[PDB]
């Protein structure tokens, strides 16, 4: 039984993400009722906190528990950051995996990644038992305003 | 000790978006 | 045409005066490659841990048929991982074996019990001890898997 | 896109410019990097 | 919030929280309704005090020793809902503004607070590719030296001659507004801590 | 029982038999420093070498993470999902192992540890222990440098072991940096607050997202930045054009220094304690025999430091948890079987004759495993508790007559 | 009132895991007693010195 | 939406319509183009 | 022996490129 906690902290050093988010997030999730191990990750601007619960622990209890503890902790976190609650499943829930390709060239990376994020990602999340439809790869269209310093 | 070689240059054969140079006015 | 500065004259200074506004790619976090002959965008269906995989894959399988019409001309959807393909090969193997034992046993309990009805009795007991085992599993909540059929 | 070196090399030698990373990695693993630092 | 007998502890909790949502709005902008610890006043099991008789350490040195060492080497024990620090003194960077220097240098209180508020944070500027390697760009700017306070820019003329915080304030280390006070054997004030047990364990 | 002790000291030990799913995942572990540029190029090259094997049908290379919390992998690590052609198409004498041997021999580049594990096998191994490889090593500590020095020794001793193919330890501070050490004095000069300077770092040099456009349901990111040229290299940053609030044109190096450093790449926080994992890929030998040999090599050729704590997680960890629960299980099985015999015949030492008839049965069991070339596991284990229940069943009906 | 007379916390410094409070305030003398507050030195936005 | 060129290409050459082939947050453009020739 | 040997067929798969060290003005 696992429940994820993903907090985003933009541009902040990996060591800063730890000292202000990850660490104070793992030490509080340890003393949570029925927590076996709490593995943590401090990436350059990302705080992944994995919480593993002991055997035979009600899945939707371990969830509604993390959330109540994630309240009294939402304060100890920097102003801007917000502790997001992970999806219902795990790495194992990766059932169906596919790729989008157009060999005619009429469509490209971005045209398809958007096709995923705003069409397939919704025509699929409406299916019961499907907790999430994660888009992988491709390119996200970005309005790049390039300033000329001169 | 597999002498199995492979083209190291990037490859894009799964369709590519192409447009052609045209002589025209702005 | 994003206003930056405007004199009394009415002459303004737009964003276009200090920047080119181009459409580009964002900082990529995930990269997908296919058959080592191109980069593509994909997607993975996440199943709510503890629900039925074979169950959902079906719904998904057919939903893509409903949309094969709604897709832009030229868009192909290649699959790269279907866990249903295994479940079937794992269930047809347990069934295959679960059937073989039966017969191999019937033949063995028909040679040491040289009467047709004598062996018949034991032959009729299996499909029953079978059913009772299955009925229980529905109340318990044990779906059919190689492990719950290996027993 | 080009650097200058006050010293260390000698005109003529060849240097890896593409794939430098993975190369130096294996060079770090094979201890070649530590063997390089222990000679001077 | 006291609940009636035989009411599931972790129900009464997850209940208060859902009600604390539709209420989080009726509250003033800045305020936030925090959820209390799992235990009660009774969960006060182990209570102790920190003292150094050599003088090599003082109130603040020990209260910080509690807040950032003991408070963590203890919360990792199961059944322990909280390790509350009691007494002692919290180190506080006291910027004492001289009202007279303000006028003399032509700086308002607001000008100070604002400038202060923008001279103590780090910022990341993406990464960059060198030798096929990711190079994170870290931009320093954290306060950690008294001089850093003393060097908080307030005003700068064309000349290039600036006016630092050190021109209108002494930056001294002091005690915070004490809320809890701990005394031991009526012969000294000390910092302590109490282990809170998760009610029912 | 004595003649069965030979097949005993001849078989290997494993947790669970290597189940054969239709596919398999390629995991390659590489040093921390790699960049998205070279990583994506490294990826395609890998896939081209995978697809080059006549057995595989599709390949789905994936470096970095997908849009979900369930994927927290970095751009430096890769998960390609390989699909093998129907089992009715493999070359003549091809076996799963004989395929994985051509994959781990065909697909390989300098400075790269190749791991090949089944899709589901893997994804489950990582949820229980965290390790992606069967054999895992956890070096816990409170001094980053220290634990790394231990992972580097333990790493190089792993490749000297008979059965190991590729072992690598993820460094904890193998990341590169370009520090912008702002100078309050130099900046205050031009009348700039720290924030004022930093804005250039995040937005001018970095691609800081400033806002989002809206087109219906969908969303779009907007960002500010100087052309890549002004931020090519460190030196370019030293001359990063800044327009001070007072309309003075200066360079970034006029309000700061910029120095390159080496530090944390990603902090693994297992139970608040920092830790480094060492991924080992051995497939030829049997698991337990490898880990045991790893336990010797590490023990003799590595002296621990104070706050350092080496551990042997992975699948071997799951085996020690089971072997302690099972060794406490035989007594139960032997006192329950002892009383169901004590009840049917009522005779004392007579029930001691039937219960003492299973040792000879276990004997026969092990011999078959040895000949069948099986590894002792929790799979074989159950096969003796269920087999012992049968030797007792028989045990009675041979006393009935 | 909050910052000059009171010890209003304006910000927090960061040193690793730990946290530190920062505050602004006139020396205790300008806020000793009520009368002292009646003559609490204020520098209006228009650079006028008043109480 | 269409830039005019002065020199470099000849009327008729095929050109891919994507600067979307290099990761924005730093794929050293110069060295990210060298990966497409040899 | 200072250095590290690498299977030429592996490096060529990586598509390694080399450059000569020249002396001159930067």
């Amino acid at each position: 039984v696992q429940v994820i906690i993903k907090t985003s902290y933009p541009g902040q050093a990996p060591q800063i993400v730890e000292n202000q988010v990850t660490y104070p997030l793992t030490t509080t999730m340890l003393s949570v009722p029925g927590a076996k191990t709490v593995r943590g990750f401090s990436q350059f601007g990302d705080s992944y906190v994995y919480v593993i619960f002991e055997d035979g622990t009600d899945p939707y209890w371990a969830r509604s528990r993390v959330l109540e503890y994630l309240n009294q902790v939402q304060g100890k976190l920097p102003a801007g950051v917000s502790a997001e609650l992970g999806p219902d499943a795990t790495g194992v829930g990766w059932i169906y995996e596919y790729a989008l390709v157009d060999r005619s060239g009429k469509h490209d990376l971005a045209d398809l990644r958007s096709l995923q994020d705003w069409f397939l990602k919704y025509e699929l999340k409406t299916i019961p038992d499907v907790a999430e439809v994660a888009s992988v790869g491709g390119v996200v269209k970005e309005y790049q305003v390039v300033i000329d310093p001169q | 000790a597999s002498g199995v070689r492979i083209d190291p240059t990037q490859t894009q054969n799964l369709g590519v978006k192409t447009a052609t140079v045209t002589r025209g006015p702005l | 045409h994003i206003v930056l500065k405007a004199s009394e004259n009415g002459v303004p200074v737009y964003l276009r005066d200090v920047a080119k506004v181009q459409i580009g790619p964002e900082m990529r976090r995930g990269i997908a490659e296919l058959n080592g002959e191109g980069e593509v965008a994909g997607g993975v269906v996440i199943l709510r841990s503890g629900k039925n995989a074979r169950e959902v894959i079906a719904a998904v399988k057919d939903k893509l048929e409903t949309l094969k019409s709604s897709l832009p001309e030229g868009v192909e959807i290649v699959t790269t991982y279907d866990r249903s393909q295994l479940i079937d090969r794992a269930i047809d193997n347990l069934s295959g074996k679960l059937l073989e034992e039966f017969i191999v046993v019937a033949v063995v309990c028909a040679l040491f019990l040289w009467h047709v009805r004598s062996a018949l009795v034991a032959i009729i007991s299996l499909p029953l001890g079978l059913c009772i085992a299955f009925i229980v599993m529905h109340f318990q909540g044990l779906n059919a898997n190689i492990m719950s059929l290996g027993g | 896109g080009v650097t200058a070196l006050r010293s260390g090399l000698a005109e003529g030698e060849k240097v890896v410019s593409s794939g430098l990373f993975l190369i130096d990695s294996e060079a770090n693993i094979s201890g070649a990097l530590e063997r390089m630092r222990s000679e001077s | 919030v006291i609940f009636e007998d035989g009411t599931d502890p972790y129900w009464a909790r997850s209940r208060v929280l859902e009600y604390l949502n539709q209420v989080q709005g009726k509250l003033p902008a800045g305020v936030s309704a925090e959820l209390g610890p799992d235990a009660t006043g009774v969960g006060w099991i182990y209570e102790y005090a920190l003292v150094d008789r050599s003088g090599k350490h003082d109130l603040a040195d020990l209260r910080s020793l509690q807040d950032w060492f003991l408070k963590y080497e203890l919360k990792t024990i199961p059944d322990v809902a909280e390790v509350a620090s009691v007494g002692g003194v919290v180190k506080e960077y006291q910027v004492v503004i001289d009202p007279q220097r303000l006028a003399q240098y032509g700086i308002s209180l607001a000008e100070v607070k604002s400038a202060l508020d923008a001279s103590n944070q780090e910022a990341g500027g993406s990464s960059i590719e060198l030798a096929e390697a990711e190079y994170m760009v870290r931009a320093s700017g954290y306060l950690q030296t008294l001089d850093d306070f003393n060097h908080i820019v307030l005003k700068a003329s064309e000349n290039g001659v600036p006016v630092y915080l050190r021109d209108v304030a002494k930056v001294q280390i002091g005690p915070e507004m004490r809320r809890g006070i701990a005394e031991l054997n009526g012969e000294g004030e000390v910092a302590g801590g109490v282990v809170i047990l998760r009610s029912g364990k | 029982v004595l003649t069965v002790l030979w097949p005993l000291n001849k078989v290997g030990g494993e947790f669970l038999p290597q189940i054969n799913e239709g596919d398999l995942l390629y995991m390659p572990s590489t040093l921390p420093g790699i960049s998205a540029a070279e990583a994506a190029s490294m990826l395609q090259k890998t896939d081209k070498l995978i697809m080059s094997v006549p057995e595989v049908a599709r390949v789905f290379g994936k470096t970095g993470k997908a849009e979900t919390a369930t994927d927290s992998a970095p751009l430096e690590m890769v998960e390609t999902t390989i699909q093998l052609k129907p089992q009715e198409q493999w070359r003549p004498g091809m076996t799963m192992d004989k395929i994985i041997e051509e994959l781990d021999n065909t697909v390989r580049l300098p400075g790269l540890a190749n791991l090949w594990v089944p899709p589901i096998r893997n994804a489950i191994d990582m949820l229980s222990t965290g390790i992606k490889s069967p054999i895992g090593i956890k070096v816990s500590g409170t001094v980053l440098a220290d634990i790394d020095a231990m992972a580097e020794q333990i790493e190089e001793v792993a490749r000297t072991v008979p059965g190991v193919a590729s072992a690598l330890a993820e460094r904890l501070e193998g990341g590169r940096y370009i520090n912008v050490e702002i100078n309050r004095e130099k900046a205050a000069r031009y009348g700039m607050t720290v924030a004022d300077v930093q804005l250039f770092v995040t937005s001018a040099v970095g691609g800081a997202m400033v806002g989002e456009t809206v087109e219906g349901i969908a969303r779009y990111p907007i960002n500010l930045r100087y052309p890549q040229s002004w931020r090519d290299s460190p030196q370019a940053l030293r001359q990063l054009p800044i327009l001070t609030p007072m309309k003075q044109q200066i360079t970034l190096a006029d309000v700061a220094d910029i120095k390159v450093s080496t530090g944390p790449s990603m902090l693994k926080t297992e139970n608040a304690r920092p830790t480094s994992w060492i991924y080992i890929d051995a497939r030829d030998r049997d698991m337990v025999s490898v880990v045991h040999d790893l336990q010797k090599a590490i023990a003799e050729k590595v002296q621990l430091k104070p706050g350092t704590s080496v551990a042997f997680s992975g699948q071997f960890e799951l085996l020690e948890r089971a072997n302690h629960k099972l060794k406490l299980m035989v007594p139960m099985t032997l006192m329950i079987i002892f009383v169901l015999l004590y009840l049917a015949f009522r005779r004392v030492g007579e029930a001691l004759l039937i219960i003492s008839s299973v040792p000879f049965a276990l004997v026969g069991g092990i011999w078959l495993l040895w000949w069948m070339g099986f590894h002792l596991s929790v799979a074989t284990g159950t096969g003796f508790i269920a087999l012992a229940g049968v030797a007792a069943e028989f045990g009675v009906v041979m006393l009935m007559y």
